[PDB]
Parts: C-alpha cells; structure tokens; sequence
RNA sequence: GACGGAGCCAGCGAGAAACUCCGUCGUGCUGGGGAUUCAACGAGGAAUUCCUAGUAAGCGCAAGUCAUCAGCUUGCGUUGAUUACGUCCCUGCCCUUUGUACACACCG
C-alpha cells in the first residue's frame, strides 16, 4: 500500500539545485547533517542541550535572553556558534562563527566516520562537571544541569581559542580535535582536564 | 575689547563660606523649601 | 437614559396606602444575627474600671497585683502607644 | 557510579551563602528516598541531578 | 486581469514588497533569481519557506521581490517574510482556504517569524 | 513556640526526612504528657499536619511496624 | 508642513484620490 | 467590590485616584490580589485585598486593556488589549517582568488554561490562538469566521453574507477538561471546538 | 463649572458630538452627506463595534479608535494610492 | 495611539495659552503639566548619557541617580530618540534626564517632563564629581530637605516648579539629608550636604559633587519633539547679555 | 589574521564600512606595526572603573541649527553576543514593632 499526494512532475521557471530538494526531503543542518539519529547519552543534560528542532544554518534571530531559561529551548548548535565569538575583535560577528562552524563539522566527519553533531553531544556531555567547589577556604556541593551545559560550550570553545591563539593551527581544527577529544573522553581535551581537575577538588572538600 | 557674555563665576574660599554660611542659616532656621503631601 | 441611548452600541431599555411585599432581598432562612462578625457584635474595649489595664488581647490586669517592673514597662509600652499617635 | 534525583522542591530563606541554592530531591532509583543538597547553578522544579555522594546530607553554608 | 497580489516584509529598516501573480515557478530577487541571492551563507533561510511548503505550490505562481534598506542579514529576513506573506494571501485570494490554514500551520509551526514580524521594541527592564 | 509563625512553616519545610522521623517520637513523647500537650494542643498539631503533607510519600515509603 | 506630516490621520478619505 | 456569599456583604471596593472605568476583572488564586482593567487608562490597576491599598499600576498596553485572567496554578497573569498583543505579567516574585507577544489582530476574549500552561485568545479576524506561556510561542490556530451565524438586521441596507458587522466572539472559555472551547459573541451562535486538533464540535442557535 | 454648563451646553456642541460629524473632523469623508452615505453602507467602525446610525454620538475616549472596517473597499483604495496594501491583512 | 497624542498636545498648547492669559491678566499655583501629580505620586525618573558615553559620564549619570531618590540609570546604547521617549512613556516615567560631556567632561543637562513637557536644557561649569574625593563613602538616600535661594522672576519660579517635582514629596522632618540650589547671576550653585543639630548650631558637610547649571532652553514638549514650540530661550548675542539678568 | 581580485546591503540630514566568494602568505617582530628607509609594540603589575537585550562590543555615514564642541560634540544607520535575571548569607541603605484592616482565615 502507499500514499501519493503529487501526480506530475515539478519544473519551476527558476531552475533550483537537486541537493535543495534532497533537502525538501529532510531538515538538515547545512544541508549536509540529518538530527534524526541524535540522542543525549546522559538523561541529566536533557532537555537542555536542544536538538529535536531541525535548522538549516545556525543563525535563527531567536530571541533566548527574555526568560531565565530559554536558553534551553535554544538549538544547541547555535549555542556553541554564538559563544564562539568573543575576545571582541570578533564580536557583531556570529556569520564568521557559521563558516567557522560549518569547517569544523566538515574536519569532525573527516577524521571521524560519525555524524560530528553527535560529536558534539557527547562532547558536551562529557565536560559538564558534575559538582564544584564555592569559597566559603572551599566548599563542594554539585551543579544544575543549565550550569553544566553552559561550562560545556564555554570551556570547549576557550580550549579551541587558547590552543590556537598564536598557533599554525586554525580555529576549526583545534575546535575539531578539542570536540573530538572530549567526545572520546580524553585528558586530551582541556575541558576534560578542567572537569577533572574541578570534579577532584570538590572531591577534596566533600 | 567688548565681552558679550558672563563671566562663568570661579568657585573660591570667601564664595563658599558665604553660600555654607547661607545653608546652616536655613537649616538653623528649618526653612527649607520642599514638596509635601497633598 | 438619554445621553446612554445616543452613545450606546446595543438596545439599551428605558428605565423604569397599602402595605408592600418586599420585591427583592439582599437569604430568607439567613438570620440577621448570624450575618454579624463576633467582633461587631462585641469587642474587648479599655478599662472600666480605674485600676485596671485591659488589653486588646483579652486580658485584663489590676494594678494592685502588678509588680513595680511590669508596671514600669507598661507605662513605656503606653508611651510608645502614644508617641506616634 | 552516580545516583540521579530529580529536584522536588526548591528550598526558600534558607540563609545560603550567595549563589547557592539549598534543593531537595527524590531520587530515581527509588522514588520514596529524598535528600537535601546545595546547588550553585540556575535550578527549577522537575530537574535532574547527578550525586556522587548519596549520604551526605547538606547544611547551611552561610 | 491576472490575478495576484501585493504583499510587505519589514526587518529593522529593510523592507522588501513582494508581489505573487498566476505564473510558471519564477522567483526574482530585485531581478535576479533566488538561487544568486546573497550572502550564500544565509541563502539557505530564503530557501526556508520554498522548501518547507513544497516547490510544486509555487510550480503555479510568477513571483518577484523587491528589497530595500537595512543591511544584508535584515534584507534576508525581509525576503523570507514577504514570501510566507505572500503565498498564504495568494492561497487565500485564489486558491482555497483550507490550503491556507496548511500553509499558516506548517509556517507558524516552524518559525513564526516567517508570518508575523519579530519587532523588538525597547522595554526598560529596571522597573520605574 | 519560640521560633515565629512567619518562619515556621519553613522550618518545618527544611525539615531532613531521617530528622522529621524523630519529631514524630517527639509528639509521641509529648502524647505520654497528658497536661502538657492539653495546654499546646492546637500548635503541635498544625506542625503535625504541614509535616506529613510535607513527606506524605516518604512516610508510605517507611515499613517499620513498630513505626 | 513638519506638523502637517506628523498629525496625519490614516483614515483621512477622498475622492479625486480613486484617479 | 469584594463580597462574602456566606454572609451575604460587601466586605471591601476598591477604587482608581480619578475613578477609573473597569470593564474587566481578575482575582489572584490565593485571593490576595485584585486586577482591573480600563477601556481608557491603558493600565491595570491592582489592589491588595487585605489591605484595599493601590499596590501599583501594571503599565505597558498602548491600547484599552480588553480583558484579564490569572492561572490558577502559576499564578501568572496574562494581559490583552485592543493592541494586538498579549503580555503575561510574572506580578509575584522579587523581581517585576513582562513578556509580550505579537498577535495579528486586535484581542477580545481571553481564556485561561486550568492547568496554567497555555492561553487562548480571540481576535477581530475570527480566530482563536493558543500560545504556550511558558516559551510564549503558538500552539494552535482555529478559524471562526465560516462557523459563526450573523442575520441581517430588518435595518441593513447590505446583506448578511457580504456584512462584517459580528465574525468575532467577544467572550471564550475552555472546557474543564482542556480539550475543548465554548465561543460567544454578538451573533446568532454559539461554537464548541476542540482544541487539540481545531475543529467544530458543534454549534448551537 | 455649574454657572458654565448652564450656557455651555449647545445644540451645536451636541451636534459637534455626531459621528458623521465627527470623521469630517476626521477628514475620512468630504461632506457630512457622504460620512452618513458610508457609515449606513456599513464601513465605518468604533472601537471592536459596528455602527450603522449616523445618529450616533462618539464619546470622548471612543474618539480615537473611530476607523473603517478592515474589509472595507474603501480601505482597500486607501492603502492601494499610497501602496501599501498587504493582503495578508486583508486590507 | 499616535491620534490619542496629536489630540493631547492641541489641548496641551490650548492649556497654556489659557494659563498664560490668565495669569497676564493677573500681572495687571503649580504649573498646570505638575498639577495633576503634585504631592500625590512620587515621581519616577530615569537617567541616560549620550550614546558610547565616556567612563566619567557614566559615573555622573550614577551621581545623579543617587542625588534623586527615585531615580533609575538607564544605558543608551543605540537608542533612538523616539524610540527612548516612547519607551519611557509606556513604564510610565515622570521625567528623563540626559546628559553630554567633552572628552569625560559634563556639558549639558537637559529635563524632559512627561506626558507631553515642558523639556529644560542646562549648561554644566565646575562640575567636581564625587569619584573625585578619596575615601568619601556611601551617600544617605532618606527624602532630603530642598533649599530654594534668589528665585524671584516668573521664570525663576518655573524653573524651581520643573526641579522641585522631582524628589518625592514629605521629607521627614529631621531628615539630615539637604538639596540646596542657589541661584547667582542666572548660575545656579548646586550643592547637597548632611548636617547635625548641635546644641550651639548647625554643622554641615559636603559628600559632594559641585556643579553650576544654568538654562538656556525651555521647551513645551518633550525632548524628541524639535518641533514643539519654545516657552523661552536664552539670548546671547542681545547687546545687554553682558549684564541682563533672567532668574 | 595581512594582501590581490570579484560581489554587494543603510538611515539621518538642504541659507559607506564592517561584510561574503575565490586566491597568495604563513608562526619567523613575518607579507603585523607604520614612527623617523623600517623603529617601540609579542596582550600589559600593584590595583582599579563600569556593565543584563537589539544591551556590552565592532562598523561606518551625516550636521555643527544662540549653552559646550572643531578629528571634538551630537545625530543616523549597519553588525551584534556570553553570563545572570535568584538571594538577603557579606557589605551598604532604608521601613515596621495601636491589624486598624469592612467579611472569612491568620495573629495576639
């Protein structure tokens, strides 16, 4: 059994490329990444990390700073996009953060065969710690999920900046690898060395 | 030659004895120059 | 009635011995005594007598029995009372 | 291993040092046990948190 | 005549008049096709409502844009604006009603920014 | 009876559960004492109520019969 | 003419205007 | 004013500085504070219950406030005018907010979800909208103007059909259950839709 | 004041009050014969209601908020010599 | 909404010029905009600066807020005049301060007065902020006491009827807390001290700052309207500007 | 990020840039820096100031309309974020300690 809804062929009189009725087909980031497959490992961090609203390009013009929490609802890839600029010689730039974003997803997928946006789930799962200290000496006591994912984005991006600040690096592929480490899990990544190095001093004063 | 304008006033010692002297007077005094309710 | 009906969107109707039966009440069965708070029907008021203090609480207190402290305070706690007033 | 508890109610003048939120929490396991426990981050009601430590039990830090 | 209709997108100072007629399928950007718009980057947002509704509504419809003011990222959202407009109040004017509830739903569903314009008016957050 | 009615309430919300159990065998001490529970009857028994609204599906929770 | 412009009712109707 | 029916008395009335005209009403869940707004002041006036002292003046509407409703449960305030917009107003708390949302005509009727998670609101145009509080986007969309009944009047001199007179309703409600919405206004009928899916139950004359 | 509501008070300020009188303050109509001509033809609305009696006197507040219908052809005419009709607006 | 403020403004013009007459015809109270609000509510305020204001404007504009007791600090960045007024009027502000500076220097102070005026611009000299003064502490924020010196000429009372509007009403009567403006030559001093009743006398200290501030502009209407007719203006080049004297 | 091409989008006011596409270069005080040919400068101590949305920040354009301003003042548009939006724990500043408050409830 099956179900038509269009009985003729379809020519417009502005010719349109094949790959952007492929995309009619499916919602995909840059055309190029389906979210369908995308889970939070973590039941903590969802909720959150937003990831069921498929979007073309990052830039959305949402409007997340009204209420304490909309920035949950916003999609994820535009969180790690918008905190990207920064040190301001960057800043009005969020365009530049798109061709930035859009290369390190190209470099994710090269070096590893997984789609990079659940790369970058896991990354950001992996590098929310879990509990930290507050000065009191110190004091160790745990972190709301939002908190977490914030650090998330804010540490893996400061690591990508750092890493190739004065380096022959570009920015995308130390954000690669810097995503790439993180999602495996490795000490590599700083982000993970700062969770570690966090998660540990709380330890301490637990 | 002519001057148009003011002289804008310097803020000196004898100008400011004299304004302070002034306020102690109204505060002294209680007049002060104030909304009240109505 | 005239100013209404010339300014007003809808309809607006116009309005409107022997001993009377009451056309409208404000319940029967409710009583008049029941409709009164506690407070309005009695409230705890000064002294009638001289030589006693009674309070809005309840409580009501001879000078006599009062020790020189108590009395102290309460004539400062009255004070106050009346200071602001 | 980590427990998960899902944040029940959010606790009010608790006199907590600046930032810190005093919470408490059911836990998933077992949605009967509850603790008390300092946050630092923006909590809510119907949130889910991540322990170390299950025994603890938190105290006002000042 | 031929029927059509006239319809605004505004973004900040950009402000673009799109006007949809009976056609073959042909979208103009200030006499250019869609598909040279730039920054290519964003192309994709203009794309946005062409691909969420299906290209064969527009197989029916000639369709032309006129953009002004504002900078490049406002005139984008001012495209894609004035065309959601646009093919809902052709749907309405000449096609039936129940199509345009499809393409308010679809649009409104996605982004309502598409069909209402996302105006941030200041607000003193600082009570007083 | 010290601590303020605008507070209590909250106090009685910070309340650890393993702690709220033993304000029961408090009440159950105060039980015993006839006159004294008389003379401050309707106090303990609104902090009573607020407690076991306040972990009603924590006490189910608890088996122990002595309990 | 300024005040012309800025106290300018958008209802304001008229007939040589259908030309 | 304020009236105890165990009692049967007006208790408390609250009234504006100027005396202000009130046309619509809402009361806080734990009846402790009252909203009223005006079809010339532009401003919800609140009051304190307890005391009947003016709080403050809930201000921001550049049109008539049409009518007010609080959630049951959140106790959030939602806000519609002839303005085109809604502003839910988060009265409670240490800090004041107002978050409003566009609408595409000018607002009638408002209704409150029990629940406290959504809100429904009628239009000029004959539409019924549900937007959700919580992230202030919409969530549904019901047409009305086909649905509703309106006669010509004996002293219309143009027809019923092509008359714009009534295709609103002034007045919305929802069902206890929150699956369905019962529709008034100036016209012959009265609308029952269901909500979730958007469409007529039924209709009564 | 009193003394002043006692001479006031005019048939001509009453009139002043009608509504075909009053959008020709308005400048929507030419003339009070063609206001009364539009507001029996049923374009002109106060606030969310339609009247069609041009007897009708507009209250102050309601002053403002004196406007035609949204599906009004003349409406229509309206936005279309300044062009600026949106049709999503139906008008 | 724009039709509601067209009609308000004629009958605003329409008020004053019937005010005015009526007070010629006295020549041979408060203002009719205050009138209404006078003693009854508080006013509410907010302070803004020029757009990408220097460092020490920001500060000043923090001065100022602390010198009026309801007042709000309010950034302008990127705001449109319009857009800021129209802002303002919807939260219901009383007045809107703004202020101008050179190279960290304040300039110019300007009062609008809502819904609808009078705006008054003024023109700062020796101005000495309070950052100035090391280790000075924490202002007191109590309803102060206001002193109005030398203010005799029917504009000297309108420019004390536009100031003095804009604390609260009531000050308590032993506040310690005082606002004092001195006119001088159309110069005035503006200057705020703490006092303690002493047995002897009166002792009073400065917290700071120092600013002379005369006008040279009163408008009817509100700062966004160049349009708005002039009530008075300052003239310069008249040949006795170099010894008349206004307020 | 510097340089060479190509592509282009504003609003103020009447005595464009940033930006996007394709190329070169390449961690070397270098193709950065542009003072007087090729300098200082490689991110800035102790400390300290301010700041919550079209906001911080980048970008250019226009007029000098009686105070002030002359690469300074104001105005116009373009690009446009992170964090928090909860607390009286520290600091500081205030308010109350005759319900007075028209019922119920609560208090004493």
């Amino acid at each position: 059994f099956e179900v038509v809804e269009e009985f003729t062929p379809v020519v417009l009189a502005t010719p349109i490329p094949e790959e952007v009725q492929q995309a009619q087909t499916e919602i995909k980031l840059f055309n190029k990444w389906s979210f369908e497959e995308v889970e939070v490992k973590d039941a903590s961090l969802v909720d959150y990390v937003q990831v069921r609203q498929p979007i073309f390009v990052a830039h959305t013009a949402g409007r997340y700073a009204n209420k304490r929490f909309r920035k949950a609802q916003c999609p994820i890839i535009e969180r790690l996009t918008n905190s990207l600029m920064m040190n301001g010689r960057n800043n009005g730039k969020k365009l530049k953060a798109v061709r930035i974003i859009k290369h390190t997803l190209d470099i994710i997928n090269v070096l590893t065969d997984q789609n990079p946006i659940q790369v970058v789930v896991d990354a950001i799962t992996n590098t929310g710690p879990r509990e930290d200290t507050t000065r009191v000496r110190r004091q160790a006591v745990d972190v709301s999920p939002l908190r977490r994912v914030n650090q998330a984005i804010a540490l893996l991006t400061i690591g990508a900046r750092e890493a190739a600040f004065r380096n022959i690096k570009t920015i995308a592929e130390t954000l690669a690898e810097e995503l790439i480490n993180a999602a495996k899990g490795s000490s590599t990544s700083y982000a993970i060395k700062k969770k570690d190095e966090l998660e540990r001093v709380a330890k301490s004063n637990r | 030659f002519d001057r148009t304008a003011k002289p804008v006033p310097v803020i000196t010692s004898e100008v400011t004895e004299s304004l302070e002297d002034m306020i102690r007077r109204r505060i002294q005094d209680s007049n002060f120059d104030d909304l009240q309710r109505r | 009635y005239k100013l209404d009906v010339l300014s007003s969107v809808h309809f607006v109707p116009k309005p409107a011995e022997t001993p009377t039966i009451s056309m409208e009440d404000a319940p029967l069965y409710m009583s008049n005594a029941s409709s009164l708070a506690p407070q309005e029907i009695y409230n705890v008021g000064k002294a009638e007598k001289d030589g006693e203090i009674r309070l809005k609480n309840g409580v009501a207190m001879s000078k006599e029995e009062l020790t020189r402290e108590d009395k102290n305070r309460l004539r400062r706690a009255l004070k106050r009372k009346r200071s602001k007033a | 291993p980590v427990t998960l508890a899902k944040v029940i109610k959010v606790l009010g003048r608790t006199g907590s040092r600046g930032g810190v939120t005093q919470v408490r929490v059911e836990f998933l396991e077992d949605t009967s046990r509850t603790i008390v426990r300092n946050v630092k981050g923006p909590v809510r009601e119907n949130d889910i948190l991540v322990l170390m430590e299950s025994e603890r039990e938190a105290r006002r830090l000042r | 005549a031929v029927p059509s209709v006239q319809t605004f997108g505004k973004k900040k100072s950009a402000t673009a008049v799109a006007h949809v007629k009976a056609g073959k399928g042909l979208i103009k950007v200030n006499g250019s096709p869609i598909t040279l718009v730039e920054p290519e980057i964003l192309r994709f947002k203009v794309y946005e409502p062409l691909l969420l509704v299906g290209l064969d509504k527009f197989s029916n419809i000639d369709i032309r844009v006129r953009v002004t003011g504002g900078g490049h990222v406002s005139q984008v959202y001012a495209i894609r604006q004035a065309i959601a407009k646009g093919l809902v109040a052709y749907h309405q004017k000449y096609v039936d009603e129940q199509s345009k509830n499809e393409l308010k739903k679809a649009f409104t569903s996605y982004d309502r920014t598409l069909l209402i314009a996302d105006s941030r008016r200041p607000e003193p957050k600082k009570f007083g | 009876l010290r601590i303020r009615m605008s507070q209590l309430e909250d106090a009685l919300m910070v309340m650890p559960f393993s702690y709220v159990l033993k304000f029961l065998k408090f009440i159950d001490t105060v039980m015993q004492n006839k006159t004294l529970l008389h003379s401050h009857l309707p106090l303990i028994c609104k902090n009573l109520f607020f407690i076991i609204k306040f972990n009603h599906k924590e006490l189910v929770s608890q088996k122990n019969e002595e309990l | 003419l300024r005040e012309k412009a800025k106290e300018r009712n958008p209802d304001e109707y008229y007939h040589a205007m259908h030309s | 004013r304020a009236w105890d029916l165990i009692r049967y008395r007006n208790f408390r009335t609250f009234t504006g500085t100027e005396r202000i005209q009130f046309n619509c009403l809402a009361v806080d869940p734990s009846g402790e504070v009252v909203c009223a707004g005006s079809l010339d002041n532009f401003d919800i006036h609140v009051w304190s219950v307890q005391t009947g002292q003016l709080l403050d003046a809930l201000s921001g509407h550049e049109g008539p406030v049409s009518c007010l409703s609080f959630s049951q449960e959140n106790s959030v305030l939602a806000s519609a005018s002839w303005d085109k917009t809604i502003r839910i107003w988060s009265i409670f708390g240490r800090s004041q907010q107002v978050e409003p949302i566009e609408v595409y005509s000018d607002v009638l009727a408002l209704s409150m979800r029990p629940d406290g998670k959504e809100v429904a609101v009628s239009t000029l145009k004959g539409q019924i909208s549900i937007f959700n509080i919580e992230d202030a986007k919409q969530v549904g969309n019901i047409d009305c103007r086909k649905d509703i009944i309106s006669g010509r009047f004996n002293q219309d001199r143009f027809t019923a059909k092509n008359s714009e007179r009534s295709k609103f309703f002034t007045t919305i409600h929802y069902s206890f259950d929150g699956m369905a919405i019962v529709a008034g206004g100036n016209n012959n009928s009265i609308c029952l839709y269901d909500v979730p899916n958007e469409v007529l139950l039924k209709r009564f004359i | 004041k009193i003394s002043d509501l006692e001479n006031k008070v005019t048939v001509s300020a009453i009139c002043r009050r009608r509504l075909p009188v009053i959008m020709h303050r308005l400048k929507m109509a030419e003339t009070i014969q063609d206001a009364v001509k539009f507001i029996e033809q049923g374009h002109v609305r106060v606030g969310p209601n339609l009247i069609n009696d041009p007897a009708y006197l507009v209250t102050r507040n309601m002053e403002d908020y004196v406007t035609w219908v949204d599906n009004s052809k003349i409406k229509k005419t309206l936005l279309r010599y300044r062009n600026q009709i949106d049709d999503f607006d139906f008008s | 909404m724009l039709r509601r403020q067209a009609r308000e403004r004629r009958e605003y013009l329409y008020r004053k010029a019937q005010e005015l007459q009526d007070s010629q015809l006295q020549q041979k109270q408060v203002d009719d905009e205050y009138a209404a609000t006078s003693g009854i509510m508080d006013p509410r305020i907010i302070v803004t600066t020029s757009r990408d204001p220097s460092t020490r404007l920001s500060q000043f504009a923090k001065e100022i807020k602390l010198l009026f007791p309801n007042a709000v600090r309010l950034n302008r960045g990127n705001y449109v005049m319009p857009n800021l007024v129209d802002a303002c009027k919807k939260s219901g502000t009383t007045d809107l301060v703004v202020l101008h500076e050179h190279r960290g220097v304040p300039t110019s102070l300007t009062i609008s007065h809502f819904p609808h005026g009078p705006t008054a611009q003024f023109s700062l000299h020796n101005v000495v902020m309070r950052h100035d003064i090391i280790n000075a502490g924490n202002q007191s924020e109590v309803n102060p006491h206001l002193i109005f010196d030398n203010f005799t000429t029917a504009l000297g009372k309108r420019v004390v009827c536009i100031l003095k509007h804009l604390f609260n009403a009531g000050p308590k009567k032993d506040s310690e807390r005082v606002i004092t403006f001195a006119n001088r030559g159309d110069f005035i001093s503006v200057r705020q001290h703490v006092y303690v009743r002493t047995r002897e006398g009166v002792e009073i200290a400065e917290v700071g700052p120092r600013f002379e501030m005369r006008l040279f502009e009163l408008r009817l209407g509100t700062l966004e309207n160049k349009d708005a007719d002039v009530e008075w203006q300052l003239r310069r080049f008249i040949r006795t500007a170099n010894k008349k004297d206004y307020l």
